[PDB]
């Protein structure tokens, strides 16, 4: 008559992720409909269909003067906790996890006078050297050149290239898996204005859209606040 | 051509516009009001000069549609005498060649220090993310169109629960003149009347 | 969501959860 | 690609050999990430006698960023059921309560309160009182012992009480016609209910509430709060991980 | 302390009956419909009331009812109240009347328990007025007329959520 | 049975009524307004106690729908902010067995001594003819329904041009008590808005 | 609506946009609301020796209004099964009965 | 009966499955009457603060 | 003896100082910040009367690598250092905090 | 009534409850 | 007789009880 069973040693323990609920103490509670639009099932979803300003210096944009040329314009170690990619949606989302596998996109919204032209260059430096510091060094890598004047912004896709199928959503001392490299933009042509008088500098917004192949795997509690 | 003439009721023509629907298209009477007016086309047709943009460090914005600025004239009079189900339609700025960009967005909005419901509060910098709430204006490309649907936790008392629009300075520079706007307007507009104010 | 055990429906979904419309 | 930005809408670039998916996004799924008992809150039980402080299950407050706090404030409106699991960490010599019954009684949005005495168990003398609203009845009670119990805990379902078609996290307006500093982001009962814990204990132990948010539906995205200071420009932030170097 | 108000030929302006439409407001205290409620926590229904006029068969009173949604602080004259949802009725041949105080509010369920002013407690007031001061064959024989205030649960009304009883207060 | 329940917007039940349409049924926007609101069902739903009938020699009447008594609460607010095309729907009296008749009529109305637009003016006796303008109340048969269409020399400024109802005492007698009404209401209700009152 | 009251039978009015149901009345269902172990009564056990006071399960008395009392006296006649659950709150040092 | 009797009580309980009710009756108030015209105010989940 | 066995997946942060605290009549006993429950599966078992002061569960393959290399000939980081030889960043199954 | 678990009929309805006619 | 549970035959009737002929 009575069934025969054996408790596992574990048995009367907790389990903070038991695939299966608990005892339904209140029942039959019918719930009212919801008519609110702008709903979501997936979080990656929102960061793909939405950019966020990267924080260069304390602002979300770099400058372009008619006295630049050689010098780098913008640089940062492509890892989801590198300075610039700190305040972004896409990067702040990440920290509920441990891993990402995606190429990112950036959009350069030039905001200088409508009498200003700046022309220009972006470059992705895979990890190896110790940060090229002149386009003449950087142009020998993957780069794109762009001419503001009629465009009114631009887009560059920093891909995913590495031996590991997933990388780290957390930066740390130089590993083959932390760093994916740098992202760089250069003054391929020092800015110009109707008068150097009226128009001193031009600027450019650096917006970060999640790439089209990007995804976060593995949820993880939050460490300490540092 | 950037012909941006938008009509409700008041024909706003304005070139400057480059028509963002926030989340959805507006909608069908409240689910929870077994109570009996579809405000007409007149009335639910306004235009408030917002402020005068000026050294304003990225972060400053022009804050709640539409209380305090509701008192300004035919629609206003109506919502005075319970609840209203209505989205909105609404920015314009006067500049030139030698000129600063704004992330103008429709927020579904915390903050407004219990002094909520229009003014100049800053925001906490991280503008890095205000681009996530359906929304920019760039003096190097234009001068203007946020069109939103009704929202609230199925209808509501617009004298207590506000779609609240903001305008943050992402990047102003040029000639020393000012750089002064916004054409607000209800849409699909209120349940049972209230006692004479006598 | 995280309930992939074939015992979750011991309590039918009325008692279990809620319902919408 | 040439972007004509400013009109919200992002902008992509797409390289060559685009990369194949795997993982399927899945681990970022809202309902999924939120269907797990978190350790949120922690309180002190009641003595059976006297008047209680009806605890309220409002998990829309945040602050200590234990990655569950931020996640709830990534949406505007939220609708999900609840499930709890009270535990009870003994605070002194775990052999001073030779029994400890704990009258965990859950209440639905709106249930009255005022709970003075009304029960009493008569037996040979002494007689120990129980809280009036604590007893069993309408709103689900659970009686578990705090002695020898290889897990001084319980746990159950709690379907969505609140009147609102959905729960608004951050409210811009007020909660009552008394536009008062407090009722701003309050709104009458944007929550899951209450709980009254009474046991012959109250001291000699705490608890660790917990929430399992099955059927979590989120609406109206919002920005996600950094949670970590800014570093030194140009560089990486370095948190000691599984990986790391050594 | 009674289940009815009066109607004299000296009224007019003044309110006749008023109460804060919430299932624990004075009048709706002794009613079946209200006493049932307290086994719970929530209701979602419009209520109905029936006005059984009991004055002499030589009496006529004519009259007005009004529902004041929550906002102001209780209109205190029909001239203030008539600008809201109201109904007028003439006893004489009717022999009673019915008024349906609907449900209008942003919340799908309200509170079966009243408390300090919330957007969810109060659904408003219910008011009845002397739109025409009472009349009799002789002011002598017939002084006052009366009227019963009976409460039928509305046709869309329902109680959800059982709850234990608090203390007795 | 003399069930006389009349609804617009406010459900007036009243036995007393014995439904007189004055001239015609109400109507199609103005012929002469190349100008763009069909006021809703709420709003265009009122009830004024008229006076208190008392030795009042045939001739006394209760005079202009609806100015002065317009200021009394949702429709009012609207006609404030040019012109309105609207008919009306409207009397009740509290009496007994031992009780005077009234010729209550809707006049299309001279008089009101440049103090026009509600009060107690007499009339010049010849009540002999007030029965010619579409219209009685008799305490020996009831207590109440004039329903009229829009009129004016194709629409008009209701703050200057008034359907004006009267009530003349053809024959009061009985018990010493008072004998105190009228439920006014717009119908088919206004062109272009006007400047904020600031 | 004109009511010709007095003959018992209530009287309704029905507004415009009547309101849709939800909840389905359900939570007011007699059998349902009463199918839950309530805490009613409380006694003192017997010593094995001597003569007992046979306790009687008559839950039709009411008084302390713990919303189960009223509910039973909302009907005239009642027919239902029963199920019990005795518990036993120790009254002193819960280590004096080793069995 | 138990070797106890003292050193403890009980808490009986009832589960009334298949409850059938007949012949309604009036439902007893359970709360005093308040002050006329107004609301009764019990501290709830909701409430104000 | 409650034991907060918390497992972590390849890459999860670390730095775990205090942040929790259970308040009750006085004393109050702290719990490790990252120890509490949440994202990465916790198990609370008592060390008293428990007829098996043990637990046990599943832990699917965390690590990024398509497969786990046992013996690596090369190095783990661009800091060709004595240690990172046969190391390789996270050739493992995770961690645990007790 | 409140018994929406698929184990309630472990004891068939004869032993479980009563019966009418 | 008093065994109306659907677990009585966990032990088949050979082990359970006896048998006649």
């Amino acid at each position: 008559a009575p069934i025969r069973v054996v408790s596992v040693p574990e048995s009367d323990s907790f389990m903070s992720s038991v695939p299966d609920n608990s005892t339904p103490l209140y029942p039959k509670v019918v719930v009212p409909p919801r008519q609110v639009p702008g709903r979501f099932t997936n979080f990656i979803d929102v960061a793909k269909q939405t950019y966020s300003f990267c924080s260069i210096s304390g602002k979300p944009y770099f400058e372009v003067t008619n006295t630049s040329g050689d010098e780098p314009l913008f640089q940062m170690d492509v890892s989801l906790s590198a300075a610039e990619l700190h305040g972004t949606y896409v990067a702040s989302l990440s920290s509920f996890f441990a891993q990402y596998r995606g190429s990112l996109n950036f959009n350069f919204i030039f905001t200088g006078a409508a009498a200003t032209k700046a022309k220009f260059l972006v470059a992705f430096v895979p990890p190896h050297s110790a940060a090229p510091k002149t386009r003449d060094e950087a142009m020998a890598c993957i780069h794109a050149v762009w001419d503001v004047g009629l465009n009114s912004a631009f887009s560059f896709n920093v891909p995913y290239s590495s031996p590991a199928d997933f990388m780290a959503v957390y930066s740390a001392e130089a590993t083959v898996v932390n760093v994916s490299g740098w992202l760089q933009v250069y003054a391929l042509t020092a800015l110009t204005s109707t008068d150097i008088a009226v128009n001193s500098k031009g600027r450019v917004l650096v917006a970060v859209s999640a790439g089209p192949d990007f995804s976060l795997r593995h949820p993880v509690d939050l460490p300490d606040k540092q | 051509d950037r012909i941006e003439t938008t009509v409700v009721g008041t024909i706003i023509n304005s070139q400057g516009s480059v028509t963002t629907y926030c989340y959805s298209k507006p909608d069908r009477p409240p689910s929870t009001v077994s109570d009996p007016t579809r405000l007409g086309p007149t009335l639910s047709r306004y235009t408030f000069k917002v402020g005068e943009w000026p050294s304003q460090s990225h972060g400053h914005a022009w804050i709640p549609l539409p209380s305090d600025k509701l008192k300004k004239g035919s629609f206003h009079e109506v919502v005075k005498a319970h609840l209203v189900k209505n989205g909105w339609d609404v920015v314009q700025v006067n500049a030139s060649f030698a000129h600063g960009a704004l992330c103008v967005a429709a927020v579904p909005y915390e903050h407004t220090h219990e002094k909520a419901l229009w003014s100049e509060l800053e925001e906490p910098a991280y503008y890095q993310q205000l681009s996530v709430f359906p929304h920019l204006l760039n003096l190097r490309t234009n001068s203007s169109h946020l069109v939103m649907p009704y929202i609230g936790p199925p209808t509501t008392n617009l004298t207590l629960h506000n779609w609240t629009i903001v305008i943050l300075i992402l990047s102003l520079t040029g000639p020393g003149q000012t750089v002064p706007t916004m054409s607000v307007a209800p849409i699909d507009a209120v349940n049972g009347p209230l006692p004479n104010p006598e | 969501g995280n309930s992939g055990s074939i015992v979750q429906n011991f309590y039918m979904q009325q008692y279990q959860n809620s319902i919408d419309a | 690609v040439t972007n004509v930005g400013e009109d919200g809408e992002p902008g992509e670039t797409e390289p060559r050999h685009a990369l194949s998916p795997v993982d399927m996004h899945v681990h970022t799924d809202v309902s999924f990430l939120l269907d797990r008992f978190f350790d949120v809150e922690t309180l002190e039980l009641s003595n059976l006698t006297g008047s209680p402080a009806t605890h309220v299950l409002d998990p829309f407050g945040s602050t200590a960023q234990l990655a569950w706090a931020r996640l709830l404030n990534t949406c505007t409106y939220f609708f999900s059921d609840l499930e709890l699991s009270i535990q009870f960490k003994f605070t002194t010599t775990p052999s001073s309560v030779g029994e400890g019954f704990v009258w965990v009684k859950w209440f639905p949005v709106g249930a009255p309160t005022k709970t003075t005495d009304a029960w009493q168990l008569e037996g040979g003398g002494n007689s120990v009182r129980i809280q009036q609203l604590a007893v069993a009845g309408m709103s689900p009670t659970v009686v578990f012992k705090i002695a020898g119990s290889r897990s001084q805990a319980c746990g159950f379902s709690v379907p969505y009480t609140s009147m609102w078609r959905v729960v608004p996290v951050f409210y811009n307006g007020w909660g009552a016609p008394t536009k008062e500093k407090a009722t701003y982001n309050w709104l009458p009962g944007a929550h899951f209910g209450s709980i009254l814990l009474t046991s012959d204990a109250h001291d000699k132990g705490g608890c660790y509430l917990r929430y399992r948010f099955p059927r979590a539906n989120m609406y109206c995205p919002r920005p996600i709060p950094p949670a970590f200071t800014r570093p030194a420009d140009k560089t990486r932030h370095k948190f000691p991980t599984n990986i790391n170097k050594q």
